[PDB]
């Protein structure tokens, strides 16, 4: 049956779309560490510090959505 | 497809890009060997008469 | 001659092959499933634009003179002084290999390049008509085992200094802790610097081999359609642009090279 | 044959979207929070309470999206 | 059976697209209210009385796109 | 069957990109209409005016994609 | 008949594209708008002047997009 | 016969995708010649030429393609 | 049959494609060409001169896109 | 048959993205080329050698593109 | 058959999305470094350090996302 | 035949998203090298060297993705 | 294209071309140019 094969394409669908979103979040959000980092060279602990509590919400959409894509693929199909 | 033909058309765009490159690419090739030797002239000139 | 424009195209794009089981050449209308097919055509113009790289630079290595300098001596000075300058600024460690492989890196990519700015039917013609072989092309970088045959080089010189510089400590811990730091992520941590580590040699390839070939395709191309009052009018603005290429292509390769093997060190 | 492969696409495409939804938005938001943090790096606590108020209604709508791909499914398919 | 099921791929592409245009609206709109009060601190409530109202506007359309959604997964399918 | 069920998918495309069209043009509008309020905060109640004006501009033209949308499920169905 | 389905898909990408086109176009042009009336509030009728200038430029192609699209669902289907 | 359907699905995306080139590159090139306007008048009539001059490349491509549209719909169905 | 129908959609996406390509690099090119001659008007001819030259690689690869589509329709038909 | 109809439409997906690439990195890396010449004009020049050593590597995958376009289209069948 | 084949498509739109996820992030990320390093070029080793911490981040998603269409060519084919 | 075409159309996809990716993803990067070229003209060959270092991380993905292609094109056909 | 006993011929082609430029070619020609370099060193050294 063809139905196996529309899994693997729901899942490609779902966990490409995740890279999109997490791969671009945190090169915007990245961008703006090094640029205030550039500015402030004492201060990279600290903006470091307020970068991964930001970026953990940036990833935990695209997380919920490569780690659906991955069961998909692995457990569904 | 006469392959005569396609010779004949590559021998023409080799021609005409071999007229460019000898002006625009041979020139700044030059250009950079001479300001070498002429720099390595002047810095032994100087080095010796120093 | 009985040529379909499409037919043409298709037995440019064909290789010379050497089938190892039986010495025999590979005619390129049956190609065997075998592994071992070496292709001949690839290989002569890669060990010939190597022989000639090392005859004209062991020529004036041998001659040469601290005074002021000859033309040609010169010219291989300014090259020897760019590659040089590029490893220094970029490594900082004491090793006596990274400088020549820079080298060789950049003047063997720049005249396997080369040979593509030539005209596309001229060697293929001759190989045909005077020597009587099935078929040629010329260009060896835009063949695919030439560039991962280097970039897998590469890689076992990236693992090489990645083990020498730090070996059961920090080889370890790279691949292990990084860049999520806790030991609860080591699986994904594997994962993302294998792949990445990986991805390092196998970029390397398919990027020279990717624009060396979809290079000498547009001269197939352009060839092969068009007729021949036509030609010279994309052909000239399309080895014109080829020029930049050549040159930016061995570049890159001399570059990520050191930078690869740089950080693998440091 | 169509039923379960068409709702497995439909949740791809929710999720897809919500991904790139969530993760552009919060990456955009978030580089103003650091810059502003490294503009102003007495006001963190000031500015991430902000970003905090914002950051609740850029997720939001998104994770109607999250939550009904979730239901498509493991409660329709 | 195929009409039912894909209205269900129909309801998944208008919300998913009416989260991505909301939440990187939002996700806009907010960036510049976070470099407002980075800029003037003070001036904190006035500012985020304002984004709230412009807020209200981006929400309106995708909303009604979410709404229409919903009713065509649980009342139409 | 699938004359009604393209119907439903023909408005949720439609909808769907009509709520992208008008949540960015107004979280962009918004995001410099709340930078002009935050460098001159005693300017506001003009800048709201002409901010309304760009607006409705702005929303006239999804808001018409939308009415076709809703005309395309409840009158053609 | 497959026609009169295939017709109402049609106007729906077309409109839905003009509205996107149209809306994220003004969404632009009127912030530039709206900082240079919160820099020079004394212009504001000149700058007025300009922006419905080129607002027309804007609206002229997806205006027709949109005239076409409304014509191929109301008079050719 | 098929061939209306697929030919008006042909001008449909060919005059909505000219719909998106068309107002997003007048909407940039617009609002930098609205800053400049804002920045400095009494140049009003030259900075106009200069966007007159731009928006005529700009309009070029998606004028064939509208055009060419029309001659999908009116000509060849 | 199908043959054209199909090839008058490949012209039209090729197109179309082609006009969001040129139309918003230019307008992207023409943006920065239009800030320049707003600082400092004595520089028009000179920045309108490599406004030109490079708006001149802006156009070459999209027009390769538009000669290919017109053959496409013209040509194979 | 069916073959050569979807392999011209497979050509006019490889070409219209290659003019997507190469129109707007040309035009973003333009912009800047033009601003650097407005703000030094003694050295066009020089940042316009930099220009094509750059632009040298944008074209390059959009011609790789380009070319495979050409022989999907022309060569294969 | 079918299944072997759509699994070649599946694939496809993994590393395309995997891709352009990639090489925007990373060019927005590097060019706010690019940019800090021209304007403090004493900071250039420590901007270079938190560089490529945060270039590990955008990394992983699309490693996962490309490693996993390596396996499904590959591996499933 | 039938298997062939798909597996055209699965290189186009791949060809297709990366030269979008690769280009702009460089553009981004190089139009930052050529502000920091004009800022600071004596830093030119340092910048140049970064820039080089930078661009290839963000092209080394999509080539991936374009080598695949060319496999898929060439060895698989 | 097809992956190929090529790739061996070549990697060892590679590594003999290596070291040959390696100990032959780069010690004499940085040997020519940085005696050079040292001699216009001295001639600044007597200023």
């Amino acid at each position: 049956n063809l139905n196996m094969d529309l899994l693997y394409m729901a899942a490609a669908v779902m966990m490409g779309l995740a890279a999109i979103g997490a791969a671009i979040g945190i090169g915007i959000l990245g961008g703006k560490f090094l640029e205030g980092a550039a500015r402030q060279p004492d201060l990279i602990p600290l903006l470091r510090t307020q970068f991964f509590i930001v970026m953990g919400l940036v990833d935990a959409i695209p997380m919920i959505a490569v780690g659906l894509g991955l069961y998909v693929m692995f457990a569904v199909a | 497809m006469n392959l005569n033909a396609t010779i004949l058309g590559q021998a023409i765009a080799f021609v005409l890009f071999v007229l460019f490159c000898m002006k625009y690419v041979w020139p700044p090739l030059m250009a950079a060997i001479e300001k070498r030797q002429k720099e390595i002239a002047d810095g032994l000139a100087s080095a010796e008469r120093a | 001659e009985n040529m379909t424009p499409q037919d043409y195209i298709g037995h440019h794009l064909n290789n010379l092959q050497l089938d190892l089981r039986t010495f025999s050449l590979v005619d390129p209308q049956n190609p065997p499933a075998t592994f071992w097919t070496i292709n001949i055509d690839s290989m002569f113009f890669s060990v010939v634009l190597g022989l000639l790289f090392l005859v004209l630079f062991r020529s004036v290595a041998k001659k040469a003179t601290s005074g002021v300098p000859g033309k040609f001596q010169t010219a291989i000075e300014l090259v020897i002084g760019f590659v040089n300058g590029s490893v220094k600024d970029m490594y900082h460690g004491k090793s006596k290999l990274i400088a020549p492989l820079a080298l060789t890196i950049f003047v063997w990519v720049f005249l396997m390049n080369l040979m593509d700015l030539l005209p596309i039917d001229l060697l293929p013609y001759i190989a045909e008509h005077v020597l009587g072989l099935p078929a040629l092309r010329v260009v060896p970088s835009a063949d695919v085992n030439v560039t991962l045959s280097m970039a897998l080089g590469v890689f076992i010189l990236i693992l090489f200094y990645s083990i020498k510089m730090k070996g059961i400590g920090g080889f370890t811990k790279e691949l292990t802790l990084q860049p999520f730091n806790h030991w609860a992520f080591i699986p994904v941590n594997l994962i993302l610097e294998g792949v990445s580590l990986l991805s390092k040699p196998v970029s390397l390839g398919l990027r020279l081999f990717g624009n060396m070939y979809a290079g000498e395709l547009i001269f197939i191309l352009i060839a092969g359609l068009l007729p021949w009052w036509s030609q010279w009018i994309l052909n000239v603005p399309w080895a014109i642009f080829h020029i930049l290429i050549i040159t930016l292509q061995a570049f890159i390769f001399m570059v990520l090279t050191i930078v690869y093997l740089s950080m693998a060190s440091e």
